[PDB]
């Protein structure tokens, strides 16, 4: 029995319930609105016999990204997620800015910064292979969410991933 | 000039101590100096910023003579005067402090009067006055608060004031303690500006230990006393979405153990208003991370019994699987055996693991068979032996022993326990309870051995069902009951039907 | 270091020792039994540690005086308030006093305050 707490981050608009709905709710698609506050979702792996791992999906409500981002979201949390539209440089110039403020307030027992993950919502992966090698993220990965295409090949390989430190 | 230069002088700091420490009785002056009206204000009021250090009793001799100079000058001058009324104001929130002046305070109630008056026209629109007189309001809350035209007014004016300045943490955190306070007074409209106020005090200051602490606290009370806008919370248009904001206070701020007691305090009572909000915290994944923080917290008593309210109002009413099982009795366990005399928090737990006791069957074999290993029986005869007052938690025991007795294994453990003379001991002193009797006459026929009546020794055995049996004759259930129990003893030895 | 004493003030009926107490710390027809007071001198030098007396005003008629010496120890001060306007019987009835004061406290210091002196004369005095 294991406890993790996830926090998804990106702009405004880009689905940031809907990846967080279909991998929890399994709700694809639907409406898009507006997050008014921050919420709160609870996923449930069986990554091996007879160890069972729990994970919190914190999807931060990104209008509020010119206000400070308060240490309090960050505190305690384990692993993160970032993910962008991929229809406009904006998303990305705002996912470059989340990424910069995370690792200005961010902090582990080794040290190191935790995981993450650069998401393509609503699916050019030659230009975002510059900042893959750049950046120093652990992986890149591409996704629909409507179609829900990769989103739980990229969740598990995450899981993986922070399993592995 | 001597008076303003004693003010200017006074800001500097790291004199106020050489001051007080003079000979010339510098508080003597002060209140030798007041009918000037510029004068008192002229004096800077520095009589507060003296009452920072004071000592209580000297305090107590300034207090009688402060409150009748003050008094008289601070109305007439100040009411036409914001600084003077502010600094007359502030001195005796400063005077206020020790608990045995608030009854000299309240003589003839000329404080109330005075704040009163003070909050309803001497700052209309200005925030450092109202801070003041509702830091006032907070520090004026005691057991003689039964002052119930002066209450209405107070209230009315403090919300006024929540809902005129809530962006300063001066008001929200005195306001909302004292809205508490006095909303558990007075209530044996109003409820919509309330939660609005609660809400943005949650939403604006979620940094703020103290602030949310006060506002959730606001909110429990006023819930606990009005029970008839259960449904006026929630996620949908035209409720206040205050659940989240609890939790994620509650998350935020998980190190401190005030605002976790309060903020579950806050949604145990909305969950047992109303049990439409259950299953959703569930999906959102709040049990399992409320025991982690009373795993954080176990040196205390109170967070472990918050958390184990929680719990017990949270699981009702529904039922979980075996991984749910598998990670929430263990937890439970551990926090009644830490919190071995505490009466609420064992009583909570017990009630809990009563509410949530009760291939697939092999997989329930293991969880039962690790529950046993926890020591759960032990823990529970001692909780219900030790404390043979408080007759809900035998109830309780006697409840969950009744689920633990057809487990695989319970009956070898039990014996060895004891639990036989727990429960013969908890049928002699409750005669008169039909629920204890019902309970505890269908367990003893089922934790009955040999050994128990070895050698033809029963009699208390028989005395307690003869009793029992007779005082309650017309109760179809406590006979049925008491005669199987006699059927199955008998199955025993045959020398118990002469005893 | 603990600046604390006691301090007793013995004398007959009518001597002044309620009104002395008043006079020097700062409706009086008795003092039944024993006053217990606190007197807080803390002297204007901060050199001087602030002293708290223990007062305890003993009452002057005898009617009391069977249990006055169960509160009579040592390790305090004595003040011996005696009239003047009585005349010289003043200094026989505070002999018992004296008696009781050297019987339960050997060692303690003893001061002798003639008062009412506005009306006595001086060949009352020497
Ligand atoms: N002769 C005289 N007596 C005074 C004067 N002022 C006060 N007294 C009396 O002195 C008494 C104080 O003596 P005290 O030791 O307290 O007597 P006790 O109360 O009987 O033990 C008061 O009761 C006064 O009535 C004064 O100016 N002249």
């Amino acid at each position: 029995d294991h406890l993790f707490k996830v926090l998804v981050v990106g702009d405004a608009a880009v689905g940031k319930t809907s990846l967080v709905q279909r991998y929890s709710q399994d709700s694809f698609s639907k409406h898009y609105k507006s997050t008014v506050g921050v919420d709160f979702a609870l996923k449930v792996l069986q990554w091996s016999d007879y160890e069972i791992v729990r994970l919190q999906l914190w999807d931060i409500a990104g209008l509020e990204r010119f206000a400070a981002m308060t240490r309090l979201y960050y505190r305690d949390a384990s692993a993160c997620v970032i993910m962008f539209d991929v229809t406009n440089a904006t998303t990305f110039s705002n996912s470059q800015r989340w990424k910069q403020d995370l690792d200005s307030k961010l902090t582990l027992p080794n040290g190191e910064p935790v995981p993450c993950l650069l998401l393509a919502n609503k699916c050019s992966r030659d230009q975002i292979d510059r900042f893959s090698k750049e950046n120093g993220f652990t992986g890149w990965t591409e996704t629909s969410v409507k179609e829900n295409k990769n989103i739980n090949e990229a969740m598990r390989v995450l899981i993986e991933k922070m399993m592995r430190n | 000039i001597g008076l303003k230069t004693l003010d200017l002088l006074l800001t500097s700091g790291k004199i106020t101590l050489l001051i007080l420490d003079e000979e010339s009785d510098i508080f003597m002056l002060i209140f030798d100096a007041m009918a000037n009206d510029e004068v008192q204000k002229l004096g800077c009021k520095a009589l507060h910023v003296l009452f920072e250090r004071v000592s209580e009793e000297q305090l107590t001799e300034f207090v009688e003579n402060k409150d009748y100079m003050i008094l008289l000058s601070a109305l007439t001058n100040f009411k036409d005067e914001e600084e003077i009324v502010l600094h007359v104001l502030h001195c005796l929130h400063s005077l206020a402090i020790p608990c045995n002046n608030v009854e000299v305070l309240m003589s003839g109630n000329v404080r109330c009067y005075n704040i009163v008056v003070e909050a309803m026209k001497a700052f209309p629109m200005s925030e450092r006055i109202q801070e003041v007189s509702c830091c006032l309001l907070h520090r004026l809350t005691l057991g003689n608060f039964f002052n119930i035209l002066v209450l209405n007014e107070v209230h009315e004016f403090v919300v006024k004031a929540v809902q005129q300045y809530p962006e300063n943490a001066a008001l929200q955190i005195s306001a909302l303690s004292c809205l508490a306070l006095l909303t558990e007074t007075i209530f044996l409209e109003d409820k919509l500006f309330w939660l609005e106020a609660c809400y943005k005090a949650l939403t604006w200051h979620r940094k703020n230990k103290h602030v949310q602490e006060a506002a959730c606290w606001a909110l429990n009370n006023l819930l606990m006393y009005q029970n008839s806008l259960h449904e006026k919370i929630g996620d949908e248009d035209g409720h206040f979405p205050a659940h989240r904001e609890v939790m994620l206070s509650m998350l935020m701020h998980s190190s401190s153990k005030e605002v976790f007691q309060a903020s579950a305090n806050a949604l145990s009572t909305l969950l047992e208003q109303n049990v439409n909000f259950r299953k959703i915290l569930l999906s959102k994944g709040i049990h399992l991370n409320v025991l982690e923080l009373m795993q954080k917290h176990i040196h205390s008593p109170e967070v472990a019994e918050s958390g184990c309210k929680m719990l017990n109002h949270l699981f009702e009413g529904s039922n979980t699987s075996l991984d749910i099982m598998a990670a929430v009795v263990p937890k439970i366990l551990t926090v009644m055996k830490r919190h071995e005399t505490s009466l609420p928090v064992q009583l909570e737990a017990l009630r809990a693991i009563l509410h949530f006791i009760v291939e697939f069957h092999h997989k329930l074999n293991m969880v039962k068979k690790q529950c046993f290993k926890n020591d759960i029986h032990k823990l529970v005869l001692a909780a219900l032996n030790r404390f043979i007052g408080n007759p809900g938690i035998q109830k309780c025991g006697l409840k969950v022993i009744s689920s633990i007795v057809h487990f695989p294994d319970a009956l070898e453990m039990l014996s060895l326990e004891g639990a036989m003379d727990s429960v013969l001991h908890t049928l002699q002193m409750y005669p008169d309870d039909q629920e204890i009797q019902c309970l505890g006459l269908s367990l003893i026929g089922y934790l009955i051995t040999k050994k128990n009546v070895f050698i033809g020794t029963g009699h208390l055995l028989a005395k307690i069902l003869v009793s029992s049996l007779y005082r309650f004759k017309d109760v179809a259930e406590i006979q049925t009951k008491g005669f199987q129990t006699i059927l199955a003893i008998l199955k025993l030895s045959a020398s118990f039907s002469k005893l | 270091p603990y600046n604390r004493m006691k301090l007793m003030i013995v004398g007959n009926t009518g001597s002044g020792k309620t009104t002395l107490l008043q006079q020097l710390m700062k409706m009086q027809s008795a003092t039944v039994g024993i006053d217990v007071k606190d007197w807080p001198i803390q002297i204007r030098d901060k050199r001087k540690r602030d002293l708290v007396l223990n007062v305890w005003d003993f009452a002057g008629r005898e009617e009391f005086y069977s249990t006055h010496p169960h509160f009579m120890t040592q390790r305090a001060l004595y003040l011996a308030v005696y009239d003047l306007s009585k005349g010289q019987a003043e200094v026989d009835a505070m002999k018992p006093w004296l008696f009781n004061i050297k019987a339960r406290a050997s060692s303690s210091p003893v001061i002798l305050v003639g008062t009412h002196l506005d009306v006595s004369d001086e060949k009352q005095r020497k």
